[PDB]
RNA sequence: UGAUGGAGGUAGAGCACUGUUUGGACUAGGGGCCCAUCUCGGGUUACCGAAUUCAGAUAAACUCCGAAUGCCAUUCAUUUAUAUCCGGGAGUCAGACUGCGAGUGAUAAGAUCCGUAGUCGAAAGGGAAACAGCCCAGACCACCAGCUAAGGUCCCAAAAUA
RNA sequence: GCGGUCGCCUCCUAAAAGGUAACGGAGGCGCCCAAAGGUUCCCUCAGAAUGGUUGGAAAUCAUUCGAAGAGUGUAAAGGCAGAAGGGAGCUUGACUGCGAGACCUACAAGUCGAGCAGGGACGAAAGUCGGGCUUAGUGAUCCGGUGGUUCCGCAUGGAAGGGCCAUCGCUCAACGGAUAAAAGCUACCCUGGGGAUAACAGGCUUAUCUCCCCCAAGAGUCCACAUCGACGGGGAGGUUUGGCACCUCGAUGUCGGCUCGUCGCAUCCUGGGGCUGUAGUCGGUCCCAAGGGUUGGGCUGUUCGCCCAUUAAAGCGGCACGCG
RNA sequence: GUGGUGGCGAUAGCGAGAAGGAUACACCUGUUCCCAUGCCGAACACAGAAGUUAAGCUUCUUAGCGCCGAUUGUAGUGAAGGGUUUCCCUUUGUGAGAGUAGGACGUCGCCACG
């Protein structure tokens, strides 16, 4: 099913492929909830900044 | 020791991460002597260390040297400032890593193995520690 | 002794052609038979 | 003394493997045959490696260990 | 970002080539000593020892092998929305530090030079006492409202003498 | 500043695409070949062992072993034994006009190129051939020279003189080339700028310097450790010689001495103590101790240093080598 | 069954050993001619069919050599961190080389003849 994501750690210092990761779910400020369905894709970004996320079913 | 020749009299000074290939366990000899950290090792510590253990084994045994200098290392003169090249080869080294065994011995009892491995020690710049063979 | 040449067609007397040649290995007068699109035909060229 | 050397010469790959490619164009520079023609694929003077018609380029063994390049057109 | 397929010989590992190299068996060959001397054939210091072989090592300019990553591409998929071409206008060609990968260096320098990512520069704010460059985080404004980050909770100085 | 370098090729550095710098490491080029090209056909090397005459360690002959350990014109890398290596025939495609399209690229340039047309080489034919095994063997424009041209020709015809095509002349090598043509002194110097750039002092570092320590072979009549202490190793300090150029060039005053001192302790004397190869006096060494004291002259601008003569003692350093 | 001819990373190969020639392939007998050997009819080429398959060539055995090759585990390493920061450690993910277990003395086809 899908699941609900939230940054919870800044874009700043971070490269720009996690900052891209970030604006590709379309997530902007930190708290930010976005719903998406459970792709590869998306789980694939998810583990790429899983550090900078929390996650939910 | 030295070697008698050589391709390229200039080289890198290199990195030492992680611990050594091989030379990691006793093989010719009874005892020997295992490096506990990383570092470089010179013509005049092997040989001094090699004496030693000879001396205070009274020529009995036998040594066996595992490690050799195959790098060298330059230096500037005091004075010259940086450029203009790089500096000409002071002497040789060997760089040793962790779990190296550098000096092997046999064919001596085990007390005397000890105390010139422990000498050998003293006159080498790693921390160093004792290994036997099964 | 190594030298840049122009060839020659013997014909039309147009050059036509740059080449190499020593003058030790290759003494005499260089001849080839090369194409003068002058003629649109094979001709023998000769250096000069 | 030693402080010297040439222009960089941009060898290697060009062209990727699942590629449609015109014809003409270049899929591997290189000094000496490190891959050899196939099918659809030519080689220059300097060992250059050209597809002569168009197609999705494939890399393939030839055998054990040597390689080959290939054009298969649609 | 995933899936798929490719190029590529790096870290690692290894000795299969190229070099360096340890010990041992054997030894061409090279040393003397003596007998024999036309200086001709030996016999030994467990004399020095090519070469072969056993075992052990080693490498930026060695590789039988060989990744993780990164790269190219897919009328492939998902999510987002910036790429291209034309033309106007610029400014910038003194860069610094931190972390990782290398060189020079004395594997010293807040040193020098590259790569890579970040920050500063051009960025306030909170912590690091103070402190461009470190850690957290991006000031449109107002609020005598709240939840958290790193960092912290005996007093200075908010929070546990948990 | 000298040295070295400036253009081009190859490797490493270069971090498994490409690219990537240094006064980083190693080497080469400024050509050669008329066959060292093309095609057709054929062949496969190096070394070792064995034997054999001069003939040896080793020429040449023969067999076997032999996967490349050879050769590939020339550097290194890559590659090649279906050959690009080697040999023999026939030739000259080391052709002309071109060229879709790609690579690289700031620009100028550079690279590869199927395919078309003409006219050919080789081969029975397929088919290969627009130089070599791949990558260096090179340089603008201007200016002149040579040959050709169906181009132009100052009113006309010509001519002079220009253009187009082919090509020659540049270590213009400081190789994207200032001019056809060019060395130096300045302490008599002046301007404009700079801490972007030298330096004292300062700072970072601490190779070096000083001091301290570890191992302990040995010397010490014997006895490693009273005292010394080889070869070797490890640290502290920030007084030495250095390295970096961060601050200072819209001022930075340069050494020594004088006056005044102040601080540290790695203590020169005095004070305390342990060990002694300390009989006693003198001492040696080490630990504690910075309270006070720690000289006057000759020589030199001198610091230092030597000397004279005393001293209980004639300390070592820092404070912008203290203080203009 | 033999011969020819192709594809698959030699898992196909190299060595050793056994047997066979029915056709076949081969050796083999020669130089008469086309043609050839920096010398040679050895090789090339041509013609033939006395003899033997001894060899080569086929089929079988062999795991000696070489080739392929797991699983596990490790090193290394992307991302995220920590430390006492020329290095070391932790979480997650991937993951070799070596050393093996084991495989492997072939597989797939087409054609001619028997
Ligand atoms: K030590
Ligand atoms: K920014
Ligand atoms: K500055
Ligand atoms: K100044
Ligand atoms: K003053
Ligand atoms: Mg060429
Ligand atoms: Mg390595
Ligand atoms: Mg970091
Ligand atoms: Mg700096
Ligand atoms: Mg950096
Ligand atoms: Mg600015
Ligand atoms: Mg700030
Ligand atoms: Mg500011
Ligand atoms: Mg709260
Ligand atoms: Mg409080
Ligand atoms: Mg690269
Ligand atoms: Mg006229
Ligand atoms: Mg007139
Ligand atoms: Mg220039
Ligand atoms: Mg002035
Ligand atoms: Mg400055
Ligand atoms: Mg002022
Ligand atoms: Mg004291
Ligand atoms: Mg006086
Ligand atoms: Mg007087
Ligand atoms: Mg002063
Ligand atoms: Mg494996």
């Amino acid at each position: 099913a899908e699941l609900k994501i939230t940054l919870k750690r800044s874009v700043i210092g971070r490269p720009q492929n996690q900052r891209a990761t970030v604006k590709a779910l379309g997530l902007g400020k930190v708290n930010s909830t976005v719903t998406k369905p459970a792709n590869e894709a998306i789980k694939g970004m998810v583990n790429t900044i899983s550090h900078l996320v929390d996650v939910e079913e | 020791l030295v070697p008698k020749r050589v391709k390229h009299r200039r080289e890198f000074r290199g990195k030492m991460r992680g611990e050594a290939k091989g030379g990691k366990e006793v093989a010719f000899g009874e005892w020997g002597l295992q490096a506990t950290e990383s570092h470089w090792i010179t013509n005049r510590q092997i040989e001094a260390a090699r004496i030693a253990m000879t001396r205070y084994m009274k020529r009995g045994g036998k040594v066996w040297i595992k490690i050799f200098p195959h790098k060298s290392y330059t230096s500037k003169a005091i004075g010259v400032r940086m450029g203009k090249g790089k500096g000409a080869p002071e002497g040789w080294v060997s760089p040793v890593k962790r779990g190296k065994i550098m000096f092997e011995i046999a064919g001596v009892p085990e007390e005397v193995a000890r105390e010139a491995l422990r000498l050998a020690s003293h006159k080498l710049p790693v921390k160093t520690k004792i290994v036997k063979r099964e | 002794m190594r030298v840049n040449i122009t060839l020659e067609c013997t014909s039309c007397k147009e050059r036509n052609y740059l080449t190499n040649k020593n003058k030790r290995n290759n003494p005499d007068r260089l001849e080839k038979q090369k194409y003068c699109p002058r003629e649109r035909k094979v001709t023998l060229h000769r250096e000069t | 003394s030693n402080g010297r050397d040439s222009e960089s010469k941009r060898l290697g790959a060009k062209s990727a493997d699942g590629q449609t490619v015109t014809g003409g164009s270049i899929l591997y520079r290189q000094r000496g045959t490190k891959i050899y023609p196939g099918v659809n694929v030519g080689i220059g003077g300097d060992d250059t490696l050209f597809a002569k018609v168009d197609g999705v380029v494939r890399f393939e063994r030839k055998g054990r260990d040597k390689k080959q390049v290939s054009v298969y057109p649609v």
